[PDB]
């Protein structure tokens, strides 16, 4: 619950030396994948990266990628969302696109595979729609017409009935997919678009916004909890990743920031290393102090919180 | 610019 006193720094344990828009671990934290403007989904072996730097899979795409989400049951399956609006499910062993969902009419910023109903995935787009898909069906299962651009959609980790939707309207819309006529709750507090939403647990939701804050919310009792400050994020998608205790995000200062969920100012930060670069993607290795990070130059680092 | 977050200010 309170391990932050153990840590003062992030150590670099590996570096792979354009923009990486997304970096994500597979179901077992064995492989990770990167994707971005270069139209190539690259899969790396985490253990090889730490011990040694060539990807073990490279899948070319039709469009720049905005987001990746690995399937939580089918080890080899990974979804992507791209700038043409296409949501694709890939098999990293065969390299084939298994599904190409094409209903979005503008760039899709986000895709997320459900942890608990692993054939379900959700996407959000500049077309102001949230779409829920099932890997066994070609047509969307659920469509939510919203009023503003959707930057991020994330399933609750304990139930596929709930999604958090981060909107350009500055709010987080929390839906029960069993009745989409109204969200369960809409969380106001951010002053700019909500670029990411991520759950620490079934009841704890975090968000990032281009108001240079992260925020923590209680989705059991629909309460604001805490606002986190220190990083610079006024313009770009700079990444958000959370686990049971920690939030990490990028910064337009080319720094990674780590917050403990109980403390509003950073536990630590790391300068990536003249130029205006930004951190563009982050991903914890589950509840451990290890994290993947990447920036707008395409550099990837494996970092670990340390004393 | 490609990773700029959208801004919305309509109805």
């Amino acid at each position: 619950a309170m391990t932050f006193t153990r840590y003062s720094r992030l150590r670099v344990i590996a570096e792979i030396r354009n923009i990486v828009s997304s970096i994500e671990f597979d179901r077992d934290d064995e492989l990770f994948a990167t994707a971005g403007v270069s139209r190539c989904i690259k899969v790396f072996d985490f253990s090889s990266v730490v011990n040694e730097q060539c990807p073990i899979v490279e899948m070319s795409t039709r469009s720049k990628l905005s987001c990746l989400s690995w399937n939580k049951h089918e080890k080899n399956h990974i979804a992507s969302s791209d700038y043409e609006g296409i949501v694709t499910v890939w098999d990293v062993t065969t390299r084939q696109s298994l599904m190409e969902y094409e209903e979005h009419e503008k760039r899709a910023w986000s895709v997320d595979f459900s942890r608990t109903e692993p054939s379900m995935l959700v996407s959000g787009s500049d077309d102001c729609k949230v779409k829920v898909w099932c890997t066994r069906q070609e047509a969307s299962v659920i469509n939510i017409d919203m009023k503003a651009n959707i930057c991020c959609v994330k399933y609750n980790p304990g139930s596929s009935n709930y999604i958090a939707v981060g909107s350009a309207d500055h709010h987080i819309h929390y839906y029960d997919l069993r009745n989409i006529s109204q969200p369960l709750h809409v969380f106001s507090g951010h002053k700019k678009a909500v670029s990411y939403v991520k759950f620490l647990s079934n009841n704890e939701l975090a968000s990032a916004s281009t108001d240079s804050t992260l925020r923590l919310w209680d989705v059991k009792d629909n309460l604001p909890v805490r606002t986190f400050r220190g990083h610079t994020n006024e313009k770009n998608f700079v990444g958000l990743t959370v686990n049971s205790e920690y939030l990490a995000c990028g910064s337009e200062t080319n720094e990674v920031y780590v917050y403990h969920k109980e403390i509003t100012r950073p536990v630590t930060s790391h300068r990536f290393g003249a130029g205006s670069y930004f951190i563009s993607a982050v991903c914890w290795k589950s509840d451990s102090p290890t994290m993947l990070t990447a920036n707008s130059q395409g550099t990837i680092k494996v970092l670990v919180l340390a004393a | 610019e490609i990773r700029r977050v959208p801004e919305f200010g309509g109805y």
